[PDB]
């Protein structure tokens, strides 16, 4: 699979978006044409107030600041005929129908996969199967608990790695230890409330940061 | 005070890190205070014996 | 070093993610024979019993 | 083809313990080791003297102001760090 | 692009663009949006979300060709305690949408709910030549239900919930309309609670399974059962 | 202990108790909605450069507020609590560290084990080493007086 959808350009696809990629890597290095294809998706025009509007704003004018985790989905894919839309005819507003449903639920899929590392499908499903036996009350919840125990994301959180992808292969190479000692099972275990994370190639990893911050450095010391 | 911007009367340019190295700006800097205070002594030194 | 304090009660990630249409999906391809493997060594934990070796078909 | 030694850890304080026994009996006081019936050792507790510490940060990156209460912290840590330095003087100036 | 430019307009206050907004939906006339005036009001104090129910195509045949109706059914509803269903029929597919849309407004009711997340009770309504049942879950525990149910709770808002629909189920419009009426035969606590005499106090009690469900996991039931 | 000037006591649980009916004829509790919170999400930077969102969520979202001053205590801040345990384990307890500094007994316990470790680098002489070397400092436990911020105003006295 030396597809182009394995690489960081076009690793995520969203049929929803007026561009249907998106952008979910925060150190990938993009062109001006690259640019000008993934703002689109940023950016609105309004007939009645004639002007441009960011997502950002779309959020101010609805008063959304904090709310629930499932209806941040009604704002960023939908439109408004008295806020963001008004001018426009209602015969011209687009709602979707229940047939949408199976390509957004394999998306979102898809991003986990992405996240842990461009993991298979199979680990997805084990994963998800581990949190229906753990204790706890929110499903959704234990899901994210998951994520976070997997070591792999624990030490892209430290700030030694530039992305998931850089943490894997570190792990792959023993560059971080556990509770003293090289881990066993590193790709399967959950790290725990009182695990500690040391890293190993002290060398490497010092000269990863700072080569990373060397152009924003102050000149004076 | 006719040296506005020098303020500090200093004779050379502190060190670029980007070029020199932190290390080896902040060890001048030091070296820098003490030969001021060596340079002290020897003025009375010289004086007081000749 | 890193020490872990206990589990999360915030998480910030690049991108929006929806567990609900997530976790649906996957509900549709549970494996009943891989639950009842876990449920059956949660109560095995401890190796130093004689109730963790009897006579059983499989592995659990 | 790797020139990389293989590396087989071992706990911090398993480490510790054969190469400073001092600094580990203090740490099992600070961390908390007596408290628990379960983890308690055998060995009775050793009284803390001394500790060590950096202050780079509060002397050059978060005290700023012209204040008399900024002038005054920064004023004591270093008329503390000269008694330290002239004790450790006088232990080796007398002939 | 000017990137200076960009980053001024997305940190800006919205305030203007909020008046100038308003202004203008609220100065439109009642051809082009029939919504009342009193409801366009409230649209600015939630967050909405819409879904189509379902399209059909109606044929009347004449002398020389045939004439094909369209009908549609869209459901709206706020975030939270809030649904309304509305019918709209048009020459096209694309008209009965939009017409159905606007009706769905004109038709908004409340919808009674546990916490705002579940029903009070089990619910079983028998819609004509439709059955659906609705049984209560503990929060958290998610929704089990057919696609169509699964964006109409989260239209109204709820949260947990085990629904099942049996009959007759081909035409979605009765479909949709069995479960709005199932939702509106619940009974709450604080109904006539004056001429009760008592205090009428929420508790807390975990909910049982079935023997076969324990038997097949390999667990127990609470201890007060159990007490022997 | 005033809320203006005290997060935590912002931050503090409500006891709740509603009521819809007549008090002299019969009453019932509120159960018409969930004044207890939910898991929320939010937006918290745009990287206009790359076309990056960053998404924040939280379990308590609803019912706290600036939970990110927790994780980012001053490096003072963190000394501080080194000296005060060494200086009279039996008063500073875990419980009473945790409850000066509006931290978690988790979190003050995490604290003192990384610092732990740095000190012996230090001494081991690891760390802070040529131009640096006098920001090393050696503290007897015994020469250390905490000040109190007792007068209105500025100013700090040593009882
Ligand atoms: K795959
Ligand atoms: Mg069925």
């Amino acid at each position: 699979v030396y597809r182009n959808s394995h690489t960081k350009r076009f690793s995520c696809r969203n049929s929803r978006l007026k561009y249907p990629f998106e952008q979910i890597w925060p150190t990938l290095q993009l062109s001006e044409d690259d640019a000008a294809m993934f703002r689109r998706n940023s950016r609105q025009f309004v007939v009645d107030l004639s002007q441009n509007i960011t997502l950002k704003n779309k959020f101010a004018l609805n008063k959304a600041t904090k709310i629930p985790h499932q209806d941040a989905r009604a704002l960023i894919y939908e439109s408004n005929l008295h806020l963001d839309a008004v001018g426009e005819h209602p015969r011209y507003l687009k709602i979707r129908r229940v047939t949408s449903q199976y390509g957004s639920k394999l998306m979102n899929v898809r991003k986990l996969r992405l996240l842990l590392g461009f993991k298979r499908r199979n680990f997805v499903q084990k994963l998800y199967e581990h949190t229906l036996l753990q204790q706890g009350s929110n499903k959704s919840w234990k899901v994210l608990c998951a994520l976070e125990a997997k070591m792999n994301l624990a030490v892209t959180r430290m700030g030694v790695a530039e992305d998931v992808l850089e943490a894997t292969h570190d792990l792959r190479q023993n560059n971080v230890t556990l509770n003293g000692s090289p881990a066993q099972m590193k790709h399967a275990r959950y790290l725990e409330p009182a695990d500690v994370l040391a890293v190993s190639a002290v060398s490497l990893i010092k000269q990863r940061i700072c080569k990373g911050l060397f152009e924003v450095a102050p000149n004076t010391l | 005070h006719r040296f506005r911007n020098n303020k500090f009367l200093r004779l050379e340019p502190d060190l670029d890190p980007k070029v020199y190295g932190q290390t080896e700006t902040l060890q001048k800097q030091v070296d820098d205070n003490f030969s001021l205070l060596l340079a002290k002594h020897r003025l009375d030194m010289k004086a007081a014996a000749a | 070093t890193s020490v872990k304090l206990f589990p999360p009660v915030d998480a910030s990630y690049p991108t929006y993610v929806d567990f609900e249409h997530a976790t649906r999906l996957l509900d549709h391809f549970t494996s009943r024979k891989r639950l009842n493997y876990q449920r059956k060594m949660i109560k095995k934990r401890d190796k130093f019993q004689i109730k963790s070796w009897d006579h059983h078909a499989g592995e659990a | 083809t790797t020139r990389r030694r293989k590396l087989l850890g071992s706990r911090y304080g398993a480490r510790l313990a054969k190469k400073n026994r001092q600094q580990f009996e203090r740490a099992r006081v600070i961390l908390d080791c007596y408290s628990d019936e379960e983890l308690r050792p055998d060995s009775p507790p050793v009284a803390v003297k001394e500790v060590t510490i950096n202050t780079l940060q509060t002397m050059r990156f978060l005290f700023p102001q012209t204040s008399k209460e900024h002038l005054d912290i920064k004023q004591n840590i270093a008329s503390y760090k000269i008694f330290s330095l002239n004790r450790e003087l006088l232990s080796l100036l007398p002939k | 692009i000017n990137m200076d430019q960009y980053l001024r307009m997305d940190n800006q206050d919205t305030l203007e663009l909020l008046v100038q907004a308003k202004d203008n939906f609220l100065k439109k006339d009642e051809r082009t949006i029939p919504i009342p005036q009193s409801v366009r009001e409230v649209m600015y104090r939630h967050r909405w979300d819409k879904v189509i129910v379902d399209v059909r195509r109606l044929v009347y045949r004449t002398k020389n060709n045939k004439r094909e109706q369209y009908t549609a059914m869209v459901a709206s509803g706020n975030q939270k305690g809030l649904l309304g269903l509305g019918m709209g029929s048009a020459e096209t597919a694309q008209l009965a949408v939009a017409r159905a849309y606007l009706d769905s407004f004109s038709n908004l009711a409340a919808v009674p709910l546990y916490r705002g997340h579940t029903v009070y009770h089990h619910v079983e309504h028998h819609f004509q030549r439709v059955k659906v049942t609705l049984s209560p879950r503990t929060s958290g525990w998610g929704l089990r239900c057919s696609n169509l149910f699964y964006e109409l709770c989260s239209l109204a808002g709820i949260r947990d919930l085990t629904v099942d629909v049996s009959g007759a189920t081909r035409n979605k419009f009765f479909v949709a309309k069995a479960f709005f009426d199932a939702l509106q035969k619940q009974t709450a606590p604080h109904d006539g609670v004056e001429g009760t005499g008592v205090y009428v106090k929420e508790v807390v009690r975990r909910p049982v399974v079935n023997l076969g469900t324990y038997r097949n996991n390999g667990t127990l039931p609470p201890k007060e059962y159990l007490a022997t | 202990n005033n809320p203006e000037d005290n997060i935590a006591i912002r931050n503090a649980p409500q006891k709740v108790f509603q009521l819809i009916g007549d008090p002299r004829s019969g009453v019932a509790d509120d159960v018409t909605h969930n004044p207890f919170g939910e898991i929320t999400v939010e937006m918290v930077w745009h990287q206009l450069k790359n076309e990056v969102y960053w998404y924040r969520y939280e379990f308590a979202g609803q019912t706290t507020e600036q939970s990110h001053r927790d994780s980012r205590l001053s490096d003072y801040t963190k000394n501080l609590i080194y000296l005060l345990r060494a200086k009279n384990p039996r008063k500073w307890t875990i419980e009473a560290l945790a409850e000066k500094f509006h931290i978690r007994k988790q979190r003050v316990l995490a604290i003192l084990a990384l610092k732990e470790m740095e000190a012996h680098k230090i001494e081991s002489g690891k760390q802070l080493q040529g131009p640096l070397s006098p920001y090393g400092l050696k503290v007897r436990v015994e020469d250390l007086k905490l000040l109190s911020l007792d007068p209105t105003g500025c100013g700090w006295v040593e009882p």
